[PDB]
């Protein structure tokens, strides 16, 4: 679901990156997203 | 001075913020002493439910057990910063305890 | 008095300055070459040895010599050229009088509190002048910026056929920043008779060196860069010559910090790179970009690291192929600069994926919560 997320931020930038509002705040939203993506650990948050 | 009249009523503030959330408090304590934790470092957790649910009627005694894996651990940094943090430690549990109020205040506003 | 040997370590500097007044005058071409460049091409050679570091004292030995017959052959202007280079050979056979040896012969390979923090840091800088960090991204950081965003078309032997596969594959990046202290003094060799003479207007973009000060200005600038990082480098060479992983993550703030201050892209970059794609993304908007983010996209439905680890060099790969295409789309920018980043950081991501990898409480609770 989360990695669902993540494609729905990438084809938002790569369709904006075929233009003919900005990336900006959707790679904020990247960033966010594979951080999370990532902290789903099988230790830390495993707890 | 100023700065120390301000300190003594932010104590007095932490107070009057605890005494809207005792009941919550001690129902977090009952409860949540033995749920939320969070602490439990490095790898992954050995005991898996002994270290949580059976770990350290409104207000219970010793039924479960006494302060074994230190019921301070979370009492130690939090009463650690007895000013500032715990301004906003206490208004955080009173919002948990009135969120009901909180998003009625909201939708009026 | 430490100043004696100071002093007497202290000449390639010294003739460095007086053959910056070489420079621009006498010989528009010649002097500058033979003796600014020279001695900036005798320190790659020492450099070149990776083992010779300042002690190569044959060719400097005799690049005194040259300067001394250079003068007494030649050098208001009878009496300029005199001064002018009688100044610089002043110094120079002074070297070979005396003191040769602690700069070229003896640095070799073979107060209170305030005053200890300062110099501690001093240290640690310089360990990490002598890492990576300074070793090569600060270097081609500066190239490009001289190399794309500035002089374009006969450049790019200082950059796309250098650097661009130099990153990816690190085996040859010392070789490739000594070749390109030799190419950019050739460059400057060239500049230096600008291109106005009897123009009548082979094809490689010609810009023309019509400019004196402003065009030789930015060359040099990457020469002594590299100059300056190779001294860095032997410094820390010479004083290892003579002269926590996981465990203090769990300890405090001092820990967390430690250790990603030491592993941040050991672990991060991966999802560093991902991001740098998206930064080049929005710097361009192009359909070049497409391809960036269709490589973008391959890697990210990739998931499980080990799998992205081998699409990981054909991806080093496309960048470095491209960033040479785009050079030769400008020849035969900023844009450039963004691809250069994102191959800097994905070949340093290559370099770890199959390589290296082969009161707190509350600060994990924001993060891990």
């Amino acid at each position: 679901l989360w990695d669902c997320l993540i494609l729905y931020n990438v084809t938002v930038i790569i369709s904006k990156n075929m233009l003919s509002a900005g990336i900006i705040w959707d790679s904020v939203c990247f960033f966010f997203l594979l951080l999370q993506r990532r902290v789903f650990l099988s230790h830390y948050y495993l707890h | 001075f100023l700065w120390m009249l301000g300190q003594a009523l932010v104590d007095e503030l932490t107070r009057w913020l605890q005494e809207f959330t005792r009941h919550h408090g001690t129902m977090s304590d009952v409860l949540r002493a033995e749920r939320y934790l969070l602490t439990q470092e490095l790898l992954q957790g050995g005991e898996v439910h002994r270290g949580v649910l059976d770990q350290l009627a409104s207000e219970l005694l010793l039924d479960r057990r006494l302060r074994i894996p230190e019921l301070e651990e979370a009492e130690l940094f939090a009463e650690g910063q007895g000013r500032a943090l715990r301004l906003l430690r206490a208004v955080y549990q009173c919002v948990a305890a009135h969120s009901e109020l909180l998003c009625y205040f909201i939708i009026i506003l | 008095e430490l100043v004696k040997g100071v002093y007497a370590k202290y000449w390639i500097y010294v003739c460095a300055g007086m053959f910056i007044v070489v420079s621009f005058a006498g010989r528009l071409v010649v002097y500058k070459i033979v003796y600014m460049f020279l001695f900036l091409l005798c320190l790659t050679l020492f450099q070149v040895y990776y083992s010779l570091w300042r002690k190569l004292l044959k060719a400097f030995w005799w690049l005194v010599v040259a300067y001394t017959m250079l003068v007494l052959i030649a050098v208001s202007e009878l009496f300029s050229s005199i001064l002018v280079p009688g100044f610089f050979l002043l110094a120079c056979i002074l070297q070979l009088h005396y003191f040769h040896r602690p700069f070229m012969q003896l640095t070799d390979m073979e107060l209170e509190l305030a005053a200890g923090f300062s110099d501690v840091l001093s240290r640690v800088q310089v360990f990490l002048r002598r890492l990576l960090e300074l070793h090569v991204f600060k270097l081609v950081a500066l190239y490009t910026v001289w190399v794309a965003l500035k002089e374009v078309s006969v450049m790019n032997l200082l950059l796309v056929v250098l650097w661009a596969f130099a990153l990816p594959y690190p085996r040859f990046r010392p070789m490739a920043s000594c070749l390109s202290t030799v190419w950019t003094c050739v460059i400057i060799v060239c500049k230096m008779l600008y291109q106005l003479k009897v123009v009548n207007p082979n094809w490689f973009g010609v810009r023309k060196g019509f400019p004196n000060l402003g065009y030789i200005q930015n060359h040099l600038q990457v020469l002594l860069l590299l100059v300056f990082e190779a001294i860095v480098y032997r410094r820390q060479e010479h004083y290892r010559r003579q002269h926590g992983t996981r465990q203090q993550l769990d300890q405090d703030l001092l820990g967390c910090l430690k250790y990603f201050i030491n592993f941040f892209f050991y672990k991060f970059g991966l999802e560093i790179c991902f991001l740098m794609a998206v930064n080049v993304i929005g710097q361009r908007m192009n359909f070049l970009v497409t391809l960036h983010g269709c490589w973008l996209v391959a890697i990210l439905t990739r998931r499980h690291r080990q799998a992205i680890a081998r699409l990981w060099p054909n991806y080093c790969l496309f960048l470095a192929l491209f960033l040479l295409y785009q050079y030769l789309l400008c020849l035969g920018s900023t844009n450039l600069i963004s691809d250069f980043l994102l191959l800097l950081c994905a070949s340093q991501q290559w370099q770890v994926f199959s390589a290296e990898r082969t009161y707190l409480d509350m600060l994990k609770v924001a993060v891990f919560r």
